[PDB]
């Protein structure tokens, strides 16, 4: 049979000898249903309008009443005819009476059907996809709708009929581009299932975040309510489903920040808290930041109320705590502990750095720039520099021991964003003195062998923060007092001194303050000869 | 020689809203005074009339090219309108409102039909460049393509469909550009997911699925389709090259070379690109309100004429005779543009055959013949 004809030539040969072979059946039990199975075992071997057309209109007549068999009469009996039946375009007017009871026998089994096997369960749902895709009237796919949702919603059911379930309404919802209140009902419930589907099984995870994709980019409002409600869990940096899934189903998860309707201050804390830290990666951590400035209020687009929800106050408290990123609990802990081989102390600015390992500082200084390219672009940098002192004014002033990526990160934002009518505050100086040359003696006395790469990037970051004000160097310089500083710190100020002499940017905001220059050099004595000599720089 | 123009629109509009300044002369050559313009919202009608949407506003503005002042003919639509685009011959003005695609008709005044598939706003529609085919696309990561011929000729109870659903991006559209032919053309779109994809308006395949780094807000082609100049949202302008071709069809920006082929020297968002005609100049808007000329051949900046405000539209045209002469009064005025759906052109005959008329050595002959047949 494997050529078109032979299995043609075999068609017209056998099929009329079993509806002999029908009639003699019933005027065992076997008998019939085999009769049954090799019709479609030809069938199938068939797949063609024009062969499939003409056994329709061939064998209509038999099919029509001969070859009916007895419904009431586990199943497969009546399954298989029910299979060949809708088998055999625009006809449903001229056969809704075996249609209509054909549904009605497709939609009994599937109501009771809880100890079927797979294979004829599948071959059922094809049936049932083949009934309503033939009668494209709503009214009547309802109630077969509503039946398989039944049995998609029965007390515990085996994970490849899930699979089989969820895949056939994925090819029932991934084809509307082609608002049952059935169908939208069982759409709510795939968040929650996403949320409690950790990563037990990534597959079925990918599904749903493909098909709730798919569904909020339609605007469907039974779905972005229980997604708003769900957010919470979902978004969630310790344990939820944007940390702990694998990398390809962590971007989509991502960019659907952009269909959630509402961000309110809980969401963007912890969704914050969710790109700081290492367990994201830092290329989708530039995504993340993107698309809260595309939801943000400065974009350039104006739209419903309820979303751009970015209350300039909420944006702004989510910029900075990623530019300092870390949590408030973490850094009081930090403040907490005093004297480690890992935290640099000096007795001249009474700031301490905590020391970062290189992943740390690397992914905090892989995301800042992104923060910098946001922060760049608002209008009236006056305003918003002035809130980025306050936040530095109420959250950072104060602490006594600052990480090695917040100093650098905050200098690396006030000397860009800096302009001719920004103005620094008075009661922020001395921070920054002090912070400066903490990590100036960071740089100088740098004796693991994983904390020397990062060292150009701080140096170059000190020497804008340097030039660009002149003010902290000068409080830098007059408060270095060698009276109270022992011998041990003795070469290291020597050391700096010659450094920042040596450096060309930091000479005429330098000469300028010369006597304290000398006054210090003189109590040094009270390594030492190259300082001497190095006050006049080529000159 | 021909003369090139470039059209530049603001979005603040203190005094004028649509300057027409020289490309190689930066000098002025027309300008408006009226609303400010929205984006994506500026189209030429038979290269007569300047029609300009409004920001915010639901109405569309109507300048006479030659004339400074605005007309007081307004077209009006119910709810925001979010893009304009009028067809290349003319005779067909398709705008956007919400997510409708409301359909006029330049010569009766008609309002043909009013199709509405998309699930959200539109943001993005534009003719290819034989006013067979108009691509549409939206914010709800849709892009269609209508046919011109099925969306006209159907049955009031027939519901037109697209004749393609490209449904790949995972992020609302920004920009398109239609190509030249017709049905074998050539679609860019391009959305916020970071990629450019180039896709077939013949069979409706995808070709090429260019993934760069930030969110892209404009793309342009060169005319026979040898660069793709996809601007970014940080300020860059990426240059893609396809007749290189490394072979494959999921490429990325990094592998495919950079420092050598990125346009630098903006610092905000770029949404608006246009090559020049012979492909040695390309004008681009941005958010930074400046609108500055490249050299695409050697990626050097030529000047920087600022604007105030953001810059919505820009494009680098071809002058028609319109811009040239001085008075131009149009041709056929602009009808009453119809707000409700639904013979009677209207027209001036004795075009079809403009020129063809005898030669002389034609009107020789037939001279000759008639004194040679009155001779005999």
């Amino acid at each position: 049979l494997s050529s078109t004809e032979n299995l043609k030539g075999f068609i017209e040969i056998i099929i009329p000898l079993l509806i002999e072979c029908w009639v003699e059946a019933v005027p065992p039990l076997q008998v019939m249903q085999q009769v049954l199975n090799i019709i479609s075992l030809l069938w199938k071997l068939s797949k063609t309008h024009k062969l499939e057309s003409w056994l329709r209109k061939n064998y209509l007549i038999d099919f029509k009443h001969h070859f009916m068999s007895r419904f009431p009469y586990h199943l497969l009996l009546n399954l298989t005819l029910s299979d060949i039946m809708v088998s055999l375009a625009s006809t449903l007017q001229k056969d809704c009476s075996w249609i209509e009871m054909i549904r009605k026998f497709v939609t009994e089994t599937l109501e009771d059907g809880s100890r079927l096997n797979s294979k004829q369960l599948n071959r059922l749902l094809g049936v049932s996809w083949r009934l309503m895709q033939i009668q494209p009237n709503r009214e009547d796919t309802e109630t077969l709708i509503k039946a398989v949702y039944t049995l998609y919603q029965q007390r515990g059911l085996i994970l490849p009929v899930r699979t089989l379930l969820l895949k056939f309404f994925s090819k029932i919802y991934q084809t509307e581009e082609l608002r049952s209140k059935v169908l939208s009902r069982w759409l709510a419930g795939l968040p929650l299932q996403l949320a409690h589907l950790g990563s037990r099984n990534p597959e079925l995870s990918t599904q749903l975040i493909d098909i709730i994709h798919t569904a909020a980019a339609r605007a469907n409002k039974e779905l972005l309510k229980s997604l708003q409600a769900t957010a919470l869990r979902i978004y969630d940096p310790q344990e939820g489903a944007v940390v702990v899934l694998p990398a390809d189903s962590q971007q989509r998860l991502v960019q659907l920040v952009y269909f959630l309707p509402s961000l309110p201050a809980d969401l963007l804390s912890r969704l914050s808290r969710c790109c700081i830290m290492g367990r994201l990666s830092s290329s989708l951590a530039a995504m993340l930041i993107g698309i809260l400035h595309m939801r943000s209020s400065f974009s350039g687009w104006k739209y419903s109320a309820k979303d751009w929800l970015m209350s300039d106050v909420d944006y702004f408290s989510f910029l900075f705590s990623t530019l300092t990123g870390f949590s408030k609990e973490e850094l009081t802990w930090l403040q907490s502990l005093r004297g480690v081989p890992h935290v640099i102390q000096t007795q001249l600015s009474p700031v301490l750095l905590y020391l970062t390992d290189l992943d740390q500082f690397l992914h905090h200084w892989d995301v800042t720039e992104a923060v910098f390219h946001s922060l760049l672009v608002i209008p009236a940098r006056s305003q918003n520099f002035d809130i980025l002192q306050s936040a530095i004014s109420k959250h950072l002033v104060g602490l006594t021991v600052i990480p090695d990526s917040t100093a650098g990160c905050v200098f690396g934002v006030i000397c860009k964003l800096l302009d001719h009518t920004c103005v620094v505050s008075e009661t922020l100086l001395p921070f920054l003195a002090s912070c400066c040359y903490s990590l100036l003696y960071f740089l100088l006395t740098i004796e693991e062998a994983e904390h020397l790469r990062k060292r150009d990037k701080l140096w170059g970051v000190c020497v804008s923060i340097l030039a660009l004000l002149p003010r902290v160097l000068r409080l830098m310089l007059q408060s270095l007092r060698v009276n109270r500083v022992g011998p041990e710190e003795l070469p290291v100020v020597g050391q700096l001194l010659r450094l920042l002499l040596q450096h060309a940017p930091l000479r005429t905001h330098m000469l300028t303050n010369a006597i304290l220059v000398q006054q210090i050099i003189k109590n040094i004595t009270t390594w030492l000869t190259d300082l001497h000599y190095c006050f006049n720089v080529y000159i | 020689a021909p003369m090139e123009v470039a059209v530049c629109t603001d979005s603040a509009a203190p005094m004028w809203s649509c300057i027409v300044w020289e490309l190689h002369s930066g000098a002025n050559l027309l300008t408006y005074r009226g609303g400010q313009a929205g984006p994506r919202g500026l189209a030429l009608l038979n290269g007569e009339y300047l029609l300009a949407a409004q920001l915010g506003k639901n109405y569309i503005s109507a300048w006479e090219l030659q004339r400074k002042d605005q007309l007081q003919q307004k077209i009006m639509c119910p709810g925001p309108v979010t893009c304009l685009t009028a067809s290349p011959n003319g005779l067909y003005v398709l705008a956007g409102v919400a997510e409708s695609i409301h359909l006029w008709e330049v010569s009766t005044g008609n309002l043909l039909v009013i199709l509405s598939r998309h699930y959200q706003d539109v943001s993005c529609l534009q003719f290819t460049g034989d006013s067979s085919h108009f691509i549409s696309g939206g914010k709800d990561c849709l892009v269609l393509v209508w046919s011109l011929c099925s969306v006209l000729q159907a049955d009031p109870s027939r519901i037109p469909a697209p004749r393609h659903v490209w449904s790949h991006h995972a992020l609302p559209i920004t920009d398109l550009h239609c190509g030249f032919g017709g049905p074998l053309a050539r679609v860019a779109t391009s959305s916020l997911d970071q990629t450019v994809k180039l896709w077939e308006v013949s069979s409706g395949e995808l070709l090429l699925s260019v993934l760069f780094d930030v969110s892209i807000m404009a793309v342009t082609m060169d005319l026979a389709e040898h660069h793709m100049f996809c601007g970014g949202s940080e300020g860059s302008i990426f240059q893609v090259d396809l007749f290189t071709w490394p072979g494959q069809r999921e490429r990325s920006f990094h592998p495919e070379q950079d420092a050598g082929k990125v346009f630098k020297g903006h610092r905000n968002q770029v949404t608006c690109l246009s090559v020049s005609t012979d492909g040695s100049v390309l004008l681009s808007g941005s958010h930074d309100e400046t609108v500055r000329l490249w050299d695409v051949q050697s990626k050097q900046c030529i000047r920087t004429v600022a604007l105030k405000g953001p810059v919505t539209n820009a494009a680098i045209l071809l002058a028609p005779v319109s811009m040239l002469s001085s008075d131009f009064r149009p041709s056929l005025p602009l009808p009453h543009f119809n707000k409700h759906l639904l013979g009677g052109l209207t027209l001036r005959l004795g075009l079809h055959q403009q020129g063809s008329e005898p030669s002389y050595l034609d009107r020789t002959e037939q001279l000759q013949a008639v004194l040679c047949s009155t001779m005999e």
